């Protein structure tokens, strides 16, 4: 199929779970009839040869319009082999430097992807039905439970479950021990001061 | 098995850029009869009068062939 | 991983047909739902086998003839709770091989959707969805003696 | 007020959908990793020999 | 320049409540956000002047661990509730404070005594509550001036309650560092920084005191469009007298407003023709342009 | 042995020290294993790896993008796939993905000229691999023909 | 080099031929970064023979995979050198030794 | 060689056959549209 | 922005017919003249269609209505 | 009083070598020791200016992948020896060295000639070996002063220029400790030492008056509000 790419898929713990990391040098290949259009719209380019000749030297104002074209436009990333429908999900895009896919991290389990050497799959939805569908059907926020037995897809694992495992643990004889707080914030008040352990 | 790879022709190029300018179905088939006259070179082979015969319509004159002309000798490559 | 990628495309093939059509096909019949126990332990209770579906009959508690759980009733969180507070063992309930529907099944007779918390919606292809669901945990089971 | 492995936080996932909804539910999930990856870097968690 | 950094240029405020509020500052060098961040938070939990209840008196109470007779809350409830009185002095660094209360209902920081120097930031501040009538609470509460928080732990005569010692007035912040560019640039800093305050100071003050002690901190060694042809007037085109009069009337006066114009609306244009409108069209393409284009916003202000 | 030798430099025996963070200047709560691996660099290379097409040369015989980086060709949408987008329900995206970036002709022209023009709407038509099938079932000498 | 090895690492370097290994022993008369020239002692060298090895290194050739194959000279002028010695270092090689 | 010596037809009422001829399959988002097709023919 | 289309899908009661009723709506609001029911804050057609079904003030025999009362105002409007 | 706080300055400078320094800063109040330890610890690594080489010519070299007769280090091992070089500009942004050497021997930093504003502060820094006789090497060097690290990548050209990846930082490696001042009477007074290592282009003092400049004027946006 036309509209596609592939790359390797690194980790973004920064990220939201409605979003990818897409590289914009993948970007202004996928969405180039859109970012045509948007350059002819408001003036920059009075026919289609000034914005194919914009659009191969990269300008600078190129840039703002993929931004500006791939604000709300989902992005279908699939990982071989598709063993259930998990297997492809919709994202909304975020324009990154570099050459790797983030993805992220609570999204893997039902990729069943891990960081070292995987490679996925990158499809751009194109009609109006095709992004309704992407987004109210296929988008990660709407997958949360398992269509085989309806267990949860969004379990937290490795360092997630050892870092909260590890906050919420008594000591004995720690530090800041047997004082009466008025609530959380004063709690953090003196663990960020080195009063409380 | 063998099945080859489609390449791209001046004739390509510029229906390609005809799909993707403001013409009338009118211009559009002028525009169409003008590309398909067009040697490798990129010169007209043939006059406009016969481009005019050849749409088949009898309410054309020959300016508005002559604009739609004028508008295909500024794509690219221009002459 | 070639054994179970060719049972799943064939498991994809002879189900992929198969599409939520109707809403009630008005069918009595029904299978007859108990705990599955071997020898001495009890591997599955009835809550689990049981939750998500729809009655195929009136439930009468064990001790009396009063209707219990009426008749086309989907079976949720609450009503399992109920039945095993009066220690119900067996529930007759609604199943796709039993379903009176040419070409398709019924929302009935299928149940929860188990993607959504609700019952299924028409024009939903559940048999591709049984087939990757069957098809994916391939891999983690064993081919060698 | 106890110890979180994976099931308690599973557990507390579970709760959480099954009381609110999906929207508090997701902004729940993102909260709680962004905090399991800030303290387990803050805790300093090593293997060695020992 | 190699001395020229960066200087944040979109400030933005979102007041939360009138004591909890949002601030965002970009762009930042790259790792500017992460010094910043930490050096106000620093400066506001540790060391940040302020006035808090500092020990305690009551009548009746002669031990921490006591049974007050005709009060609901227990003696550390009450010490709860007083570590949570937001106080403002004016005159000294030491005041003392009676409060004395009789009936039936809630006790509450209005029933202080009033003092000019001494503000009380929220008078219905619970303090306690009594329920029989015939009970009377009575109490000295001592307020003094210092930084941070000083617990009572680290300070160990008869009935003198030590309560933890809170003069800060910021009661939380955090920070968060995010991906910003310029044009050019994309490796910059976005510094978002969530707090609020105890109510006595605003937590834009707040921020400015921070920044403001941390500055003086270091005063010892600081040393001191379109495309051209669309904006071109009509008259650019060698158009004919009938043509270039129809396209005056129709009030088209640059090349945008006649190439968003479509072919459609020109032929129903009073005293223009066909020949006319093919003569425009001509005109156009010689430069490479038609009738059918869409623009967004044309008319930029000029 | 290895302690020894830890011993002799005047290192910690356990192998462990303290770090701090270098955004906030904060010791790590525990000690941490710090010392010196030898490292390689594997010929998997992201440069090689990333590719994207939006249009491009298609096959004389399908009209199917052609396979490859080197041929600038597109990503395969294989079976699996389309299973995966019929148990979402997904029609007009497989629908899209079937005819419109690919095989079919004049859907592939109208498509970019109608999203050049910012109307984001299709014309299917018929995939020309069906025609193909079609004329080589009739080469085996069977008549098999669309009715109606 | 590794700096925490199992002591195979020469084995693999020499019985690979990506490295110059003195055929015969001697003084190394000139050296520079493309060839080695090394004068072979007098009990090393044949009648009536100039007695002297001349190696060219490899620089900058690629390999089958579109690499690079480099070799370094690893020793200095007017050093002693005897048969088997290692005289260049090639691609992930230092001082004779596999250095990946 | 079944199909052509029985003369079958085929009413293209599946997914896998709409898939083929490149048309919206009758489930889904397409399953209306093949109700408005059964009800127009 | 939009995360979850939930409330729009308890508005209209699936997903299947949201999706339509909301490609419908979108392209009213791209290729036709109409504009949003909604304050647009740098949205696009498919999240203002979205936001618009979520307030209940679209749906499919709204827009039924819409339609046939333009067709009518055009049609007496036509002599 | 309590709103009043104690303002630190330089008291002590200790020149253990020719890169290594020790800065002591005297007195600080309770916290504000690691505060001010982290902030100058950062900009010194990130934000200090130097100068860098950036481009090289030599006579008879084409490109980065060759040789040289008499030389016995390829082309990019001296570019890399080069991208060591220490060198300290006093008058311009932008200078152009030139060395020739000849004969058998190191050639090190002493060849390069003399210059008023540039100073060479390790003059034994080895660039390259000549192992013949009628072997001799002439070069251009173009030094160029900024900060951070810029490769050549990213920033017309003949053939026979070679460009090398500039890193402009001096500072090496910074560390800090807060320690118990005797000032006065109090007991609750810190001082922070900074240990900074460098690589000789760079006085301690002024790199400190550099970092305590950019955080005032960092805070400066802060300051109003
Ligand atoms: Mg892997
Ligand atoms: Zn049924």
């Amino acid at each position: 199929v036309d509209y596609s790419g592939r790359s390797v898929i690194t980790v973004g713990p920064y990220l939201r779970l409605h979003q990818c990391g897409l590289p914009k040098k993948m970007a202004l290949e996928l969405f180039k009839p859109f970012i045509y259009g948007k350059l002819e719209l408001r003036g920059l380019a009075t026919t289609i040869k000034a914005a194919k000749k914009m659009v191969e030297r990269e300008e600078a104002v190129v840039w703002d319009i993929l931004d500006e074209v791939i604000r709300e436009h989902p992005v279908l990333l699939n990982r071989a082999p598709t063993l259930h429908r998990l297997g492809i999900q919709a994202f909304e895009p975020v324009l990154i430097e570099g050459k790797a896919i983030q993805l992220h991290p609570l999204v893997c389990a039902a990729y069943n992807a891990d960081f070292d050497g995987d490679q996925m799959a990158v499809h751009v939805p194109l009609t109006l039905e095709a992004q309704l569908e992407a987004r109210a059907l296929m988008m990660s926020t709407n997958n949360i439970l398992s269509p085989a037995n309806g267990e949860p897809i969004i379990v937290p694992s490795q360092d997630v479950v050892l870092g909260l495992y590890y906050m919420t643990r008594d000591c004995v004889n720690a530090k800041g021990e047997g004082m009466v707080l008025t609530g959380p914030k004063e709690a953090e008040r003196l663990y960020r001061s080195g009063l409380a352990s | 098995v063998y099945q080859g790879e489609t390449t791209q022709t001046l004739q390509d190029y510029l229906m390609w850029q005809v799909e993707l300018t403001p013409f009338s179905d009118t211009d559009r088939a002028i525009a169409t009869s003008i590309v398909d006259a067009v040697d490798e070179t990129g010169y007209l082979t043939v006059p406009l009068e016969d481009i005019l015969e050849s749409i088949g319509d009898e309410e054309i004159d020959i300016d508005e062939v002559e604009a739609v002309l004028k508008r295909i000798q500024r794509f690219d490559p221009v002459g | 991983t070639a054994n179970s990628g060719y049972l799943t495309r064939r498991l994809v093939d002879v189900a992929q047909d198969l599409v939520v059509t109707e809403d009630d096909c008005g069918t009595h019949e029904g299978i007859m739902m108990t705990p599955v126990i071997e020898g001495g332990d009890v591997k599955e209770p009835l809550r689990d086998r049981v939750l998500g579906r729809v009655t195929a009959e009136d439930v009468l508690k064990p001790g009396t003839a009063d209707i219990l759980v009426p008749r086309n009733t989907l079976l949720h969180e609450q009503w399992c709770d109920l039945l095993e507070e009066n220690s119900v063992d067996a529930v007759k309930v609604r199943s796709v091989v039993s379903c009176d529907t040419d070409f398709g099944v019924c929302a009935h007779c299928y149940g929860r959707d188990l993607a959504r918390g609700h019952i299924i919606n028409k024009g939903e292809a559940i048999g591709v969805i049984a087939a990757q669901s069957i098809g994916e945990p391939g891999t983690q089971l064993t081919m060698r003696t | 007020n106890q110890a979180l492995g994976k099931k308690a936080i599973s557990k507390m996932l579970n709760t959480c959908y099954r009381i609110l909804g999906l929207k508090p539910t997701v902004i729940f999930a993102d909260q709680i990793m962004y905090t399991g990856f800030a303290y387990a870097a803050r805790s300093g968690a090593s293997v060695g020999i020992d | 320049s190699v001395t020229e950094f960066l200087k944040p240029r979109l400030v933005d405020i979102e007041q939360v409540s009138s004591t909890h509020a949002k601030v965002t500052l970009e762009p930042l060098e790259r790792g500017f956000g992460h010094t910043l961040g930490n050096a106000l938070r620093r400066i506001l939990l540790s060391s940040m002047p302020g006035c808090a209840v500092t020990e305690v008196e009551i009548d009746g109470v002669l031990h921490e661990y006591s049974t007050k007779e005709g009060v609901q809350e227990d003696i550390l409830e009450i010490l709860l509730n007083l570590k949570g009185l937001a106080v403002r002095v004016q005159g000294k660094d030491e005041v003392i404070l009676t409060l004395n209360k009789s009936g039936i209902g809630p006790v509450t920081a209005a029933d202080i005594t009033h003092d000019g120097d001494v503000e009380i930031v929220k008078p219905q501040h619970v303090i306690c509550h009594l329920t029989d009538e015939n009970a009377s609470i009575s109490m000295r509460i001592k307020v003094q001036r210092g930084r941070g928080y000083v617990p009572a732990s680290t300070r160990i005569p008869i009935g003198r309650l030590l309560v933890d010692a809170c003069y800060s007035p910021v009661e939380r912040i955090a920070y968060n560092v995010e991906a910003a560019r310029v044009e050019q640039r994309t490796d910059l800093d976005k510094l978002v920084i969530e707090m609020e305050t105890n109510g006595t100071i605003d937590p834009e003050e707040a921020i400015r005191r921070a920044a403001t002690i941390l500055a003086e901190q270091l005063e010892a060694f600081v040393d001191l469009e379109f495309d051209p042809i669309l904006l071109r007037p009509v008259d650019d085109l060698e158009l004919t007298v009938r043509s270039a009069n129809c396209l005056k009337a129709e009030a088209i006066h640059y090349i945008g407003d006649l190439v968003q114009r479509t072919e459609v609306e020109l032929l129903k244009t009073p005293n223009l023709g066909k020949k006319s409108l093919t003569e425009i069209k001509d005109v156009l393409a010689s430069r490479g342009l038609s009738l059918g284009m869409r623009l967004e916003n044309w008319p930029p202000a000029s | 042995e290895i302690k020894e030798l830890l011993k002799l430099g005047d290192l910690p025996t356990s192998g462990q020290i303290r770090l701090y963070d270098g955004r906030t200047g904060e010791q790590f709560e525990r000690p941490v294993t710090v010392g010196y691996m030898y490292m390689l660099k594997l010929n998997h290379l992201v440069d090689d790896k990333m590719h994207a097409r939006s249009t491009g040369s298609y096959s004389l015989v399908t009209q199917q993008p052609l396979g490859g980086k080197a041929q600038f060709g597109g990503q395969r949408f294989g079976e699996m796939e389309v299973w995966a987008l019929e148990a979402y329900g997904a029609a007009y995206t497989l629908q899209e993905m079937l005819t419109v970036k690919s095989d079919d002709v004049n859907g592939r022209t109208k498509m970019y000229k109608n999203i050049v023009d910012g109307n984001h709407q299709m014309e299917p038509g018929m995939p020309e691999s069906f025609n193909v099938l079609l004329k080589e079932i009739r080469s085996l000498g069977i008549n098999i023909e669309l009715e109606d | 080099k590794p700096l925490v090895g199992t002591g195979m690492e020469r084995a693999v370097a020499v019985d690979s031929g990506v490295t110059a290994v003195a055929k015969r022993g001697g003084v190394v008369q000139y050296v520079d970064a493309s060839r080695i020239v090394i004068k072979v002692n007098e009990d090393e060298m044949y009648p009536g023979e100039a007695g002297i090895d001349i190696y060219n290194l490899t620089k900058y050739t690629r390999s089958n995979q579109n690499t690079c194959i480099n070799q370094m000279p690893c020793v200095s002028l007017g050093e002693p050198v005897e048969r088997g010695d290692v005289l260049a270092d090639g691609p992930s090689t230092d001082l004779g030794e596999l250095a990946l | 060689t079944e199909a052509a010596v029985a003369g079958k037809r085929d009413e293209l009422r599946g997914l896998k056959e709409n898939v083929i001829v490149g048309r919206l399959i009758p489930a889904g988002t397409g399953y209306a549209y093949h109700q408005d097709r059964m009800r127009r023919r | 922005a939009r995360v979850t289309v939930q409330d729009a899908v308890e508005k209209i009661g699936n997903r299947f017919d949201l999706v339509l009723v909301a490609a419908r709506r979108a392209r009213q609001m791209q290729v036709g003249g109409k504009d949003p029911l909604v304050p647009e804050e740098n949205d696009k057609t498919t999240v203002i269609a979205l936001r618009e079904i979520e307030e209940g003030l679209i749906n499919n025999q709204i827009l039924d209505v819409r339609e046939r009362q333009e067709q009518q105002e055009q049609e007496a409007a036509e002599l």
